[PDB]
């Protein structure tokens, strides 16, 4: 069965991924060189995008 | 009679192999390989980001090393050949030969941010600075062990005509104060088959390692496999040596009561309530070149008797009474250590005050668990002595509720009198 | 839109993702700790307090994709769990050989985590890797024998297991679900 | 000599259980997938056995007829370890070898290669009818009426002369009801 | 001069300061393909940049025009360039039209900085003096020959550039004579790129067993024609092997070991028969003269003397009876002195892991060289053919990985087939006597033969050339002469010409001989109107038309620079 | 096509075309931070080695400029070249 949509959860997740997108772009404008937090941001963003993409593709 | 041997902290003997570890500590490990009448020395670091590991070809045959966060001091015992190598490769390395008589060997070396310390077998104590200028030629009891952390220097002396002793000092860039000079050291030397005799021909003192804690308290690991911490060393009239790990007992405890031989503890460092140490498996005490991850051993105050743990267990499960007893004692000594280091040296991070508050919380929780076992045996006086050592006013109401559950109204009256004393 | 091989089941790399998203105990080999005198980590799908407080040669708890990413750097070495020892795996083997009807009390992620730490942590095990992988294969084989024995009880109503792993759920999912679906279809067509 | 035989059996057991190439136990998986399709056999590469232990390679290649049944017993022990749960049947297996050796021609096959593993090539010209050889024999004494068992391995044994209870000179017959049989096909090679 | 060995680490730090960025790729490594040393060097560099996360683009280049095409299309965002195996002879500013005025950023104070760094990892000891001295942008990873030998040329070049009658002529013509004496000098190699990059890794601290094994392969690959380099670099490799070896054992599937054990000077001993290893070896045919029937009789006679039957000797090494191969060192010590094969005894490095067998360094580098060679209107054919050897180079890069041993076995089989073809064409040359004596050089021209389409490859013609130099070096009756080896391609219709240096016999133990063919090739190309190709990184490799071959050889034998 | 015209019908051609406009309308507006036609494999390896199959000239990426020289190796992120792997011009792991 097609499950009910969690509207508030996905709206909060898109708002959070948008704030993280502007955060990582602002830190990229801000670019000692400790690039491992930026790498954590980067794989953070693409793994969250994969989860959202797979959930929406399945439904 | 007795023979002196060159000592570096947590060094390993050669054994039947062609390589050994010169020194092992919280900064890194320095090892040497026999290379057909010369040697190859590899210095590796546990902190990859701060320090980059290196290696070099040693032609002199160094058997002594000391490794700290700002340099590496190599020393040859038989010829007096020492060398200081800074890590940053901005300051130049320097190499110096100290005068050694016939029968004199360098037994141990140590390095400080502003000094370099060499100790010989006849009792000489030569202090240079970091660049090679000599500063002092002292004669003491023969130093068989040195370990320095920042400006603090801790040493162990032994001789036939002086006995075992220790000296703790803080030299600094200023405020030259010596804490203790050759005060006797409470440690048991080993009882002098080839698995132990291969090590005790190399390290006759039984010092597995000698270090400082993360907060600067001295710690020593003798041949009896107990970790001795020096508590209240800043005040010489209140100083005491606290055994905080009888590591054979916890080895027996994690093995389910089996008398276990094939596992040993090789100590490296002591963080707060945790000794970092490689649990070496096999017939040899010392680890080999493929060094595994150093395991973590939480410190336990040695109040565990094997008879009661075997009696109740007809994994060794400690009953809540003596577990509360050891938690109370461990929390009290750790609260004393954290309070002394925070009052004297200050906090080096932001975490020390909150962990001290949680430690006093675990202190009071163990005291209430002792109070409960006292009240379960209708013991009013032991309950009053237990709640008299209760530190915070928050946990006294819990003792009032346990007194209500145990029906001891005179205990309620005396605890309320204690509270009446506590309001002012 | 969804592919046919990802329709009614998970692929094993999705299982790898799922078990990469757990906490794990670990030993840092770099110091990111602020002294009393460096961009912060600031993650949104895990607690970054344990990652902001990353201290060299201590025990911390971070997520497993960070663990593998830092092991690739060798800036931080992954600690095996308690059940990845020879003694605990021998205890699990003895429990499997003791009770034939019941599976052992293994974690749900015991095959996937073992494969991840075998292919990524070849110098992070106190016990040797050799007998560890031998005991892993022995546990896998005896669990395969137990699920082959338990598959004779394919019932129309329901079917229960106690402690089967997630990777073994993806082993046995399409066969069991299709066979029980057709058995239920046969019996519901058999109803008047 | 039985100590060396069970040492050989245990060693080849350890060869099956402990062989791993590129994070994969190939022979345990081969035995499991061979059991699951009821093909009770194991195909062993000679390069793998040499890379494990060359001493075992000489034990195989020196007197093969006296050690290949021991390897068969080891394979059946591994199979009963793998596919049979303890304290809660499988017949004898077959070891099939793969070799990449240089091919010895038929004309160079002579008295030097007697009782040695050789690899050759040829043309099949005749395959005979399958004959039923025996492995398990329920042997019955005609006088004292007791039944023993004889296990037959098809390498390099006959009916013995004592009944193992005068009872009789040759007091044995064979009970064909409780006897196990395998196939044997004769071929002619050109 | 710009980077001595003790500051290689510093150079790597500069690379990080231009390339350690997650957002963009900024590091491009130009690697000379068709070279084992550059392949192993780029493998260690790629592992080092993978462990530290540096973005990279590894580009294999065959020709000099291919280099100019790849550098011309490079984006301006790239600031770090690594030139592996080449770029040490030519003038890179005069070749890549480099002018420092459009590449300079923030000149302000005597400080200069540029927007692109070009590093050179070259083993050819003729160093261009402009490139090594007067160039800020082109940074050289020098072995240390500049601090010992190239000081007079340093001061001559510096007072040549500083001072732009009898005094001016007397000093300037003298310094130009010194500079032109250093120039017109032959090409030689005394150090490997893998040794320099492993010294950089020792300076950083990223050394492990894999980088050590790649360094061993890179050093071992120079043992054919540059045995003095391998004999010089052997004790450092021995020290590193004994340093990074573990304490000890039983053969187990995970323990990789890398031993210093007797590894004899044979072609593919552990992956072929002993008869085929002695029969296809260059040294055995060099001494016992196996090309005629008498040499085969002598090989069978020494098999009779060694006690090894030909049935056992022709059997595969893995399936060989070990009553022959266990005491083979004792048999070699007792029997090879009478036939002159004492120098077969040689200690090398043998690596094994698991139960999949042992591999030596020599067998591995012949497998890699074979995977370079035959691993898989005319200008389109040349472009497709250059793309084919670039694909061959990437196949050999794929064979360097541990998980791809099937590529290694394919390379072993290709090495066996290619050595069979090399042996057949070598005895084809030797039987009909196509080697001609020209009193200053020896000439060998292949007009037709078996499988001549393999010789459009450079390294296959160099394999045939080293076969001929080893076979003719042990014959003392003819002295040391340079060799010209020409092979015809009918479809392209070009003679590919290789210049081969002679060498002393391996048993003797001095000053290495130089390669004087590049000077004559350049001077004949300048003076005559020959349509020839100079674009190969090895400057002794040229391509001439068929109709212009004989005038080129007549102008070659007229010139005295051989 | 989100990340051969003979066999389809004209009605199937317009079905495929209008479905292409629908799936390129889906990733616009909302759901724009993700791509709906993206890779369904999890990104379990953030950086990969990439080998070039065919010569496709000079291309751009997010913050840098890539080359597509035939038979070259990149050490780049999976998400930067994931679409180019889907086109088939890049192919490794
Ligand atoms: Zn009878």
């Amino acid at each position: 069965e097609l499950l009910p949509y969690p509207h508030q959860l996905m709206k909060r997740l898109l708002n959070r991924i948008s704030m993280q997108s502007q955060l990582i772009e602002n830190i990229s404008m801000g670019f000692n060189e400790s690039k491992l937090p930026l790498l954590c941001m980067e794989t953070e963003l693409e793994r969250l995008k994969f989860v959202i993409r797979s959930y929406i593709r399945c439904r | 009679k007795f023979r002196y041997m060159p000592f570096s902290p947590a060094g390993t003997p050669f054994g039947f192999t062609d390589r050994r570890y010169l020194t092992m500590n919280e900064v890194g490990y320095v090892s040497t390989v026999k290379n057909s009448e010369q040697y190859s020395i590899t210095v590796s670091f546990f902190d990859v980001g701060r320090f980059r590991e290196y290696h070099f070809e040693d032609l002199f045959g160094y058997d002594l090393c000391f490794l700290n966060e700002k340099g590496t001091l190599f020393g040859q015992s038989k010829t007096g050949q020492i060398q200081y190598r800074p890590h940053d490769s901005i300051h130049s390395n320097w190499t110096k030969i100290i005068p050694l008589q016939a029968g004199e060997r360098i037994t141990s070396v140590a390095a400080t941010p502003v000094r370099v310390i060499v100790g010989t077998s006849l009792g000489y104590f030569r202090s240079f600075n970091q660049f090679g200028v000599p500063f002092a030629v002292e004669k003491t009891s023969p130093i068989v062990a040195l370990t320095a952390q920042n400006y603090r220097v801790f040493s162990v002396h032994y001789s036939q005509f002086h006995g075992l002793s220790y000296s703790l000092s803080e030299l600094g860039t200023s405020s030259k104060r010596y804490y203790k000079r050759e005060c006797p050291l409470p440690m048991s030397l080993p009882n002098i088959k080839d698995a132990n005799l291969d090590y005790y021909n190399f390290n006759p003192m039984g010092i597995k390692s000698l270090f400082f804690s993360s907060y600067g308290d001295p710690c020593i690991f003798g041949s009896d496999n107990t970790l001795l911490l020096l508590s209240k060393w800043r005040s010489p009239e209140e100083s005491k040596w606290l055994p905080i790990l009888d590591s054979n007992m916890e080895i027996w405890k994690m093995s389910g009561g089996k008398e276990t031989t094939d596992i040993h503890v090789w100590p490296l460092a002591l963080a707060y309530d945790t000794l970092n140490c490689i649990l070496v498996k096999g017939k040899h005490i010392w680890p080999e070149f493929p060094l595994p991850l150093p395991s973590e051993m939480e410190i336990r105050m040695p109040v565990f008797v094997k008879s009661k743990l075997l009696e109740e267990n007809k994994e060794i499960q400690i009953p809540v009474s003596m577990a509360a007893e050891e938690e109370y004692l461990r929390s009290k000594v750790l609260s004393e250590l954290l309070t002394d280091t925070l009052e004297n040296d200050g906090e080096m991070y932001g975490n020390e005050n909150e962990v001290l508050a949680a430690l006093n919380g675990a202190y009071d929780k163990a005291l209430l668990r002792l109070f409960a076992s006292a009240c379960s045996d209708q013991n009013v006086e032991k309950a009053l002595s237990l709640a008299h050592e209760l530190k915070q006013d928050r946990a006294l109401t819990a003792a009032v509720k346990i007194s209500e559950r145990a029906e001891l109204p005179s205990l309620v009256k005396k605890i309320n009198n204690i509270r009446e004393a506590r309001y002012e | 839109s969804l592919p046919a091989h990802l329709q009614q089941t998970f692929s094993p790399e999705e299982i790898q993702f799922i078990v990469e998203n757990e906490p794990i105990k670990i030993f840092p080999r770099i110091t990111t700790r602020q002294k009393i005198r460096h961009t912060r980590w600031q993650l949104i799908t895990t607690d970054d307090k344990a990652l902001n407080n990353m201290v060299a040669m201590r025990s911390t708890e971070v997520v497993l994709w960070i663990a593998l990413l830092l092991k690739q750097q060798s800036k931080c070495s992954i600690v095996a769990p308690q059940w990845l020892t020879t003694k605990e795996l021998d205890r699990k083997i003895q429990y499997e050989k003791t009770h034939p009807d019941r599976f052992s009390e293994l974690p749900w992620n015991w095959l996937v985590l073992a494969r991840i730490l075998f292919n990524k942590a070849k110098d992070d095990f106190h016990d040797p890797i050799h007998e560890l992988r031998g005991k892993i294969q022995d546990l896998r084989e005896i669990r395969q024998i137990k699920v082959l024995k338990g598959l004779k009880y394919l019932n129309e109503s329901h079917l229960q297991l106690d402690n089967l792993s997630l990777l073994e759920i993806n082993e046995l999912r399409p066969f069991i679900t299709e066979i029980m679906d057709k058995l239920r279809e046969i019996h519901t067509a058999s109803l008047t | 000599n039985d100590d060396d035989n069970t040492e050989i059996i245990k060693s080849f057991k350890n060869f099956i259980l402990e062989f791993r190439l590129d994070s994969q136990f190939i022979y345990r998986d081969q035995l499991r997938n061979n059991i699951l399709v009821k093909n009770y056999s194991l195909t062993v590469n000679m390069e793998h056995l040499i890379g494990y232990n060359e001493d075992i390679y000489k034990k195989l290649s020196d007197e093969p007829s006296d050690i290949i049944p021991l390897f068969e017993t080891a394979i059946t022990q591994v199979a009963k370890r793998i596919s049979i749960l303890s304290r809660a049947s499988l017949p004898t297996f077959q070891l099939i070898l793969n070799s990449n050796a240089n091919q010895i021609p038929l004309r160079d096959l002579d008295s030097e290669h007697v009782s040695k593993i050789v690899r050759l090539s040829g043309i099949i010209i005749s395959t005979s009818v399958l004959s039923s050889r025996a492995t398990y024999l329920s042997i019955m004494c005609r006088n004292c009426r007791h039944t023993t068992s004889i296990t037959i391995n098809n390498f390099n044994v006959s009916l013995p002369r004592s009944c193992l209870s005068n009872c009789g000179p040759d007091p044995y017959i064979i009970i064909h009801e409780s006897s196990k049989f395998i196939d044997q096909q004769f071929l002619k090679l050109q | 001069m710009y980077y001595g060995i003790s500051q290689f680490s510093e150079a790597y730090n500069k690379i990080l300061r231009n390339s350690s960025s997650h957002s963009s790729c900024q590091l491009v490594i130009f690697v000379s393909c068709l070279n084992i040393d550059a392949l192993c060097a780029t493998k260690m560099l790629s592992l080092l940049f993978k462990k530290q996360l540096v973005q990279s683009q590894i580009v294999p280049i065959f020709g000099y025009s291919e280099l100019r095409r790849h550098y011309s299309q490079l984006d301006d965002n790239i600031n770090s360039l690594l030139l592996v195996g080449f770029g040490g002879v030519i003038d890179l500013e005069a070749f890549l039209e480099i002018d420092p005025q459009e590449y300079v950023i923030d000149t302000d104070s005597g400080e200069q900085s540029f927007r692109r760094d070009i590093y050179v990892l070259d083993a050819h000891r003729p160093w261009n003096l402009d490139n090594i001295f007067g160039s800020q942008i082109i940074q050289c990873f020098d072995d240390g020959t500049v601090d010992d030998t190239l000081g007079e040329q340093k001061e001559a070049y510096y007072k040549l550039l500083e001072l732009d009658r009898k005094q001016r002529k007397k000093q300037i013509h003298e310094y130009e004579g010194v500079l032109e004496e250093y120039y017109s000098q032959g090409t030689t190699v005394v150090n490997s790129i893998s040794a320099q990059i492993y010294s950089l890794l020792s300076a950083i601290g990223e050394t492990n067993l894999s980088n050590l094994w790649l360094n061993i392969l890179g050093t071992t690959s120079l043992d054919i024609a540059y045995a003095q380099v391998y004999n010089r670099l052997y004790p450092l490799l021995q020290d590193e092997v004994k340093r990074l070896t573990p304490s000890s054992s039983v053969k187990t599937p995970d323990t990789l070991t890398l031993n210093i054990q007797p590894d004899y000077y044979l072609f593919l001993l552990r992956h072929s028969s002993l008869y085929d290893s002695f029969y296809y070896s260059n040294y055995v045919n060099a001494k016992l003269s196996l090309w005629n029937e008498n040499g085969k009789k002598r090989l069978h006679k020494m098999f009779a003397r060694m006690g090894i039957p030909l049935s056992t000797a022709q059997e595969t090494w893995l399936y060989m009876d070990h009553s022959i191969k266990r005491e083979l060192g004792i048999i070699f010590d007792k029997n090879l002195d009478r036939y002159g094969l004492q120098d077969i005894i040689r200690d090398g490095f043998v690596r094994t892991l698991g139960y999949r067998g042992s591999i030596s360094a020599s067998e591995f580098v012949e497998a890699l060289t074979a995977l370079l060679e035959v691993g898989n209107n005319s200008a389109q054919k040349l472009t497709n053919l250059r793309k084919r050897w670039v694909s061959n180079f990437w196949l050999s890069w794929d064979a360097l990985d541990d998980r791809k041993v099937e590529l290694l076995n394919r390379g072993i089989q290709l090495a066996q087939d290619l050595q069979r073809a090399i042996f057949n064409t070598g005895v084809a040359i030797l039987e009909k006597k196509l080697i001609k004596h020209l009193r200053i050089y020896r000439l060998c021209v292949l007009q037709d033969g078996p499988d001549l389409d393999l010789y459009r490859n450079p390294l296959t013609l160099l394999r045939l050339g080293n076969w001929l130099i080893e076979c003719c070096a042990e014959s003392e009756d003819k002295q040391l002469l340079p060799m010209v080896l020409a092979s015809i391609d009918e479809n392209t219709d070009t003679y590919l010409v290789a210049g081969l240096t002679p060498r002393y016999p391996r048993g003797l133990d001095k000053k290495p001989i130089l390669n004087n063919f590049s000077m004559a090739f350049q001077q004949i190309t300048a003076e005559t109107d020959a349509k020839v190709r100079i674009d190969n990184f090895e400057s002794s490799i040229i391509e001439i038309r068929r109709e212009d071959l004989s005038p080129f050889l007549e102008k070659l034998t007229l010139s005295g620079l051989l | 096509n989100g990340l051969d015209t003979n066999n389809l019908s004209h009605q199937e051609q317009e079905y495929l075309k209008e479905y292409c406009d629908l799936i390129t309308d889906l990733k616009s507006g909302d759901l724009v931070d993700i791509d709906l036609s993206g890779s369904l494999v999890p990104p379990s390896d953030v950086f990969i080695d990439v080998r070039v199959l065919k010569d496709a000239g000079e291309i751009q990426t997010e913050y840098g400029v890539f080359n597509l020289i035939k038979d070259s190796q990149f050490f780049v992120r999976q998400s930067d070249v994931e679409r180019l792997i889907q086109q088939g011009y890049l192919q490794k792991i």
